[PDB]
RNA sequence: AAAUUGUUGAAAGGGAAGGGCAUUUGAUCAGACAUGGUGUCACUGGGCCAGCAUCAGUUUUGGUGGCAGGAUAAAUCCAUAGGAAUGUAGCUUGCCUCGGUAAGUAUUAUAGCCUGUGGGAAUACUGCCAGCUGGGACUGAGGACUGCGACGUAAGUCAAGGAUGCUGGCAUAAUGGUUAUAUGCCGCCCGUCUUGAAA
RNA sequence: GUUCCUGCCGAAGUAGAGUUAAGGUGCCGGAAUACACGCUCAUCAGA
């Protein structure tokens, strides 16, 4: 149904599993490998805790390898003065 | 400055915001000509009708289910 | 801070009350303004919503269309331009 | 537009009991081929009686610069009518290519004499192989050894409405 | 017959522009009108 | 010291197709225009008005009217690339382009390290 | 970029400064003008004199206010609002004497008027047309310049302290490691 | 009877009454889904609104791919004989701040350069593509089917003779109207004239 | 002297989007106080 599925993880930043519209989202160039988490069961009709824990364990496992990523996901983002989005590489 | 280019669309011409074309009505017999065209037309009681006749016209219009554009005129003000 | 937008000024009308000219900070060239096309504008309590349509001139001023036209007393008033709908 | 040089040759049509008439070659400077052909014709009626109908173009060709790396000294001959009377002029332009030299020539001529491209007529552009034949002084200025001078008009636009620093 | 069958083409003004600032001189003189030969292709595509 | 246009004066193209590339002047056409070749940088040899280009303090020996191969050899011998890299101006240019290059995650790393 | 912009009047042309300020006000920016007595006008002294006369407020600030009001459509609501946004003063009154004052390059006389061309100082014009306060303002300005010299000495000391602090920060590791890694 | 004049009464205001503009504070009025059904407060269908997806028309803006032509670009590069000065490498002479100075031959040497001239090409420009892919903006006109089509083994499906689908909210609201003071700014006899408009 | 409103034919239109001529880009006013040349500031400067 064209709703992207996202996890905080709730462990890291307190954002649970949720549906988000694609156009209201910016994509950064940094990646994590999603192969660890399987992400087949939950679907659109399902949305109409334990699953989030299962997903979060696998995703944290990959998060640990990259330095400082947990801190990045924990903190929020905002535009400071003098920040021009068009130059800003996200 | 008025000119033909300002002319309104035919399908929307002569239409009130309620969507009913106004038709003048003098008596019950003229009201009954609008029996089924309740969607297309709405009745308007003429200025020269007496108060006694207006209540009869309103009752018959309610019975027929025809919208009256100016009820409570000369039975109420404004 | 919780700002996820850039507050921009409303300059004037196109000269046409329907179209409004918006000056956005830190935008000197049309190329810089090309990023902001399609973004949602919000004049702020009551809020009127709109969107950025196209660039205007070489100074980086952009055209904007609101659902209801601005009252013309807001020339120089502060106006918000959000990042969504994002194209990045 | 930015100029282009063109070799143009036209035969002026064969007729009965007339052998193939001599090829009339010229070197036009024009933005495009069409203007070059028309310039060729316009030049040709002056030399002798012709017309577009009475003749044809044999070969239009673009000629690029042989050495667009080397800086060269060109002697340019210009003739035009200050409307009532017409007079010659010899200028010397230091430039890398013949076409760029002609571009600068036309800019300078329009600046100094209020004359258009149509009014101006170019005879012949010649490269000067050896220096000390440069009779003009302003060109001879730049041939001195170890030439050095500072940048003039150094001041630039502020680009901001209000400057705190000055 | 085939050409007459075609209706005269209705063309918008060129998207890029007319080129020279002033149109009303002949092509060699530096204006829009006149015989421009192959360069018509550049103009028409901009207009179409 | 004085910044002078002369044969062997290395210069930087502030605007153009190059969008910033070092070149060495080989010959001076006139006051407003000069001929430059940047064989290491990759800019083609060309005549340019001095308005587009800004001079740099560095200089090196160069015969006037030298061809591109000769200018490349002289550039290599002078090693003006390393000299430019040493200068604070080149460091500032690299600084600013690095500033734009950073990602939001990298910017957050910067913020954390600052604290 | 600031809630309020304080523009010095010295070495500026009335028309260009007024146009720039009027444009800023129409965009909502609040601007205050000070030291308008030493504002400049192109031409000769007589011509500006007779211009202000064929208009005939004597103060330089009022002349600047008229010149700026000529830009703005004051009779409209928007123009009136732009006008209350403006402030003009002869000399620097408090509290702006403690705030640095920007310069508009577009209206600078040094950058605009060619050497060897007659100009006119608005203070002399205002005094000639009947503004009998040019004398008191000059003494206040002299006192302000003495205070500004003291402030400049303090600022030089502050810059020396800033240099020492910058040196101190240099021998710290974290900034150096951050710069090498990124930013 | 109008037109006109005078006394008395009420109100506002200021030397004229007077307007327009802005702000201020208030007072007062209008503001549906009576949503069709089901279930033991929950779900479902219609209509209004907001967003998104996929399309169609119109144009705008990028990025990028392929191909043809030219002097099969011309340069450059590597070659390459001849030639020169803006005359290198040196030697010689005079004088020498004992290291630089001055100019005679010097045609490549402890620099280079220009022509003839061989090879290999690249790039630039022009032109074509019924080549891809991205971001914008305005339009959604039509109301059972019919046509040209495309693909589908086939059945059927579609971007093919004009917009449909998904998500969310859908009201004492969203808001809209009227009226009154106070505060200040501007204007301020009338006609014409004027710009676009007072002036 | 003029001749209710609208439309039509003819010597010698309304609204949205885009493009563009003539023009213009200090402000009122929408557009570079952009570039590049030659000039000129004259007691008739010059719009
Ligand atoms: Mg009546
Ligand atoms: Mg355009
Ligand atoms: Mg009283
Ligand atoms: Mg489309
Ligand atoms: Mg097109
Ligand atoms: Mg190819
Ligand atoms: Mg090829
Ligand atoms: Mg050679
Ligand atoms: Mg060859
Ligand atoms: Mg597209
Ligand atoms: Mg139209």
């Amino acid at each position: 149904d064209n709703t992207l599925l996202i996890s905080g993880p709730f462990k890291v930043n307190g954002v649970p599993l949720r549906r988000v519209n694609a156009r209201y989202v910016i994509a950064t160039s940094t990646k994590v490998s999603v192969e660890g988490v399987n992400v087949e069961k939950f679907n659109v009709e399902y949305f109409a805790v334990e699953d989030q824990k299962v997903v979060d364990k696998a995703l944290i496992a990959e998060i640990k390898k990259t330095p400082l990523l947990k801190q990045y996901l924990s903190a929020s983002f905002s535009l400071k003065n003098g920040d021009k989005p068009h130059m800003l590489k996200f | 400055q008025p000119k033909i280019g300002y002319g309104s669309n035919k399908k929307t011409k002569f239409l009130s915001p309620s969507g009913h074309k106004t038709f003048l009505v003098a008596n019950v017999k003229d009201l009954e000509t609008l029996t089924m065209h309740t969607k297309t037309y709405a009745a308007e009681i003429a200025h020269n009708i007496s108060a006694k006749n207006r209540v009869v016209i309103l009752a018959r219009a309610k019975a027929l289910g025809i919208k009256v554009t100016n009820p409570k005129g000369r039975l109420a003000l404004e | 801070s919780h700002r996820l937008y850039v507050k921009g000024k409303h300059l004037s009308y196109q000269r046409n009350p329907n179209v409004s000219l918006i000056k956005i900070e830190g935008v000197a060239t049309p190329q810089d303004a090309q990023f902001y096309l399609g973004k949602r504008i919000a004049y702020v309590i009551r809020v009127m919503w709109g969107k950025v349509t196209r660039t205007h001139g070489n100074s980086g001023v952009v055209r904007a269309t609101f659902r209801n036209n601005l009252p013309a007393k807001t020339f120089g008033a502060s106006v918000r331009i959000f990042l969504y709908p994002s194209n990045i | 537009a930015h100029f282009k040089e063109y070799q143009v040759i036209g035969r002026r049509l064969p007729t009965e009991s007339v052998p193939e008439p001599k090829l009339f070659r010229m070197r036009i400077f024009a933005s495009n081929e069409v203007i070059a052909k028309s310039r060729y014709w316009y030049f040709l009626q002056k030399l002798h009686k012709v017309k577009k109908a009475s003749g044809e173009i044999v070969s239009i060709n673009q000629i690029n610069e042989a050495h667009p790396t080397k800086v060269k000294n060109f002697g340019v001959w210009v003739r035009y009518d200050s409307r009532s009377g017409t007079h010659n002029m010899y200028k010397e332009i230091r430039d890398v290519s013949r076409v760029a030299a002609v571009e600068t020539l036309y800019q300078d001529m329009a600046a100094r004499h209020r004359a258009r491209f149509r009014s101006i007529h170019i005879l012949k552009v010649a490269e000067i192989e050896k220096t000390a034949d440069v009779k003009r002084q302003y060109v001879k200025q730049f041939l001195t050894k170890d030439l050095k001078f500072p940048l003039p008009h150094r001041v630039q636009k502020s680009t901001k409405t209000f400057s705190y620093k000055r | 017959q085939a050409n007459n069958f075609l209706w005269p083409f209705k063309l918008s003004n060129p998207s890029g522009g007319w080129g020279v600032p002033r149109k009303f001189k002949h092509f060699i003189q530096g204006g829009s009108f006149g015989n421009r030969e192959e360069f018509i292709n550049k103009l028409v595509k901009s207009m179409n | 010291n004085w910044r002078l246009v002369e044969v062997g004066r290395v210069v930087l193209i502030k605007k153009g197709q190059s969008a910033g590339k070092l070149a060495a002047i080989v010959e001076i056409i006139d006051q407003k225009k000069v001929l430059i070749d940047g064989p290491k940088a990759g800019v083609p040899r060309q005549a340019i008005n001095l308005g587009q280009v800004v001079l740099t303090p560095l200089t090196f020996a160069l015969p006037r009217g030298a061809r591109t191969a000769t200018v490349s050899k002289k550039w290599a011998a002078a090693a003006v690339c390393e000299k430019w890299a040493a200068s604070s101006w080149a460091k500032k240019i690299a600084q600013r382009e690095r500033r734009a290059a950073l990602t939001d995650f990298e910017r957050f790393q910067v913020m954390v390290l600052r604290k | 970029v600031e809630p309020v912009v304080v523009i010095d009047g010295k070495g500026h042309l009335v028309g260009r400064l007024a146009s720039v300020v009027a444009k800023q006000l129409l965009n909502g920016q609040k601007i205050v003008v000070v030291r308008a007595e030493e504002l400049n006008i192109s031409g000769e002294f007589f011509r500006n004199k007779l211009k202000y006369h064929d208009f005939l407020f004597r103060a330089p600030s009022r002349i600047f206010y008229k010149a700026l009001r000529g830009m703005v459509s004051h009779k409209t609501a928007r123009g009136k609002a732009a006008l209350e946004r403006l402030k003009v003063f002869e000399g620097i009154p408090p509290p702006y004497d403690k705030k640095k004052r920007v310069v508009v390059p577009q209206a600078l006389r040094v950058l605009r008027l060619k050497p060897g061309r007659k100009y006119t100082t608005l203070g002399k014009l205002s005094t000639s047309v009947g503004w009998k306060y040019e004398d008191v303002v000059a003494k206040l300005e002299a006192k302000r310049k003495v205070s500004s010299a003291e402030y400049y000495a303090k600022k030089r000391a502050f810059t020396k302290k800033v240099a020492s602090a910058n040196a101190t920060a240099a021998e710290s590791d974290v900034a150096k490691q951050l710069a090498a890694l990124g930013y």
